[PDB]
């Protein structure tokens, strides 16, 4: 509408929206190293 | 963010230590 009161136009094709657009890679991970990431190699050798 | 230990955690190693050194000072 502030374009609308500079220039004329016409009825619209379709009305147009705007939405987000992002990938979803995801991936995975083995627990065998990320079951104990709050356990840090410090904590091991500290356990040990 | 993520897990540490040093902060509160860092501590209780030297109870342990101290705890160990104790009961050996009782053990003989």
């Amino acid at each position: 509408y502030v374009r609308e009161k500079v220039i004329d136009f016409s009825k619209p094709f379709m009305t147009l929206g705007i939405s987000i657009l992002y990938r979803k890679p995801n991936g995975t991970n083995p627990g065998v190293f990320s079951f104990l990431n709050p356990l840090s190699p410090d904590i091991w050798m500290y356990v040990l | 963010a993520s897990a540490l230990g040093v902060q509160n955690i860092g501590g209780i190693f030297i109870v342990l230590a101290a705890g160990l050194v104790l009961s050996v000072f009782v053990a003989v």
